[PDB]
């Protein structure tokens, strides 16, 4: 590994908030840096958590 | 401004009320001449609202896009330091469309105006070339290259 509270929200903790900006910053950085990255695992994982790049089959990491 | 941007977001999401979008954009650009005006405009997250949907328009309309770019350039000219961050953000978003506008000048009055607006935005950003190259190193470089190319293109079109 406030990012920790964010991730604890992402995975397990529901963690609703008041007037928060959520998943906006994820997708923006993702398309900013992640989409171009060579690491299929990192890119696919960011796609999963951030629920964007719908067409990305990430097949280099998923074949079945 | 809160309700206004909420509306504009909705509108660009559904791609409706083009006249509304354009008029509001012009009103915003006129308000942007003021320091306090543009200050609150940013304080409204005008970027946070517009930057996201604006992908939809390219994915009057081009007039609205141009007016938005004009407001961005004027906003940079009004408050460069504290606004360069969001400006760079939007540019990284609108980078492809800015490139298309700068390239269309070869093949049309609309292409001309779009290129002029993209160029004006690039100019307004040039005053912070340090941070520009700092964050988006490929950007400033490809920009200088294509800018040489397009200045040459303009010279060639004009001479004959």
């Amino acid at each position: 590994q406030d990012f920790k509270n964010c991730f604890q929200e992402y995975i397990h903790n529901k963690d609703r908030r008041l007037s928060p900006t959520t998943e906006n910053k994820l997708r923006l950085h993702y398309r900013r840096a992640v989409r171009a990255s060579t690491d299929p695992y990192k890119r696919a994982v960011y796609c999963i958590i951030g629920r964007c790049d719908v067409s990305d089959n990430h097949s280099e990491v998923a074949d079945k | 401004l809160p309700i206004l941007f909420s509306a504009l977001e909705v509108s660009l999401r559904i791609k409706q009320n083009l006249h509304f979008c354009e008029a509001i954009l012009h009103f915003l650009f006129t308000l942007a001449k003021t320091h306090q005006g543009a200050a609150a405009m940013a304080g409204a997250g005008i970027t946070q609202t517009v930057c996201l949907p604006l992908l939809s328009v390219y994915q009057s309309w081009p007039g609205v896009y141009r007016l938005t770019v004009s407001l961005m350039e004027r906003l940079l000219k009004t408050l460069r330091y504290n606004f360069l961050s969001e400006a760079l953000d939007f540019v990284g978003v609108h980078q492809e469309r800015i490139l298309q506008c700068l390239s269309a000048v070869r093949t049309s009055l609309s292409c001309l105006e779009e290129a002029d607006h993209t160029v004006g935005f690039l100019l307004q950003l040039s005053n912070f070339t340090k941070e520009w190259h700092f964050h988006l190193p490929q950007l400033i470089k490809d920009v200088q290259v294509n800018l040489c190319y397009l200045c040459q293109a303009c010279t060639s079109l004009l001479h004959s």
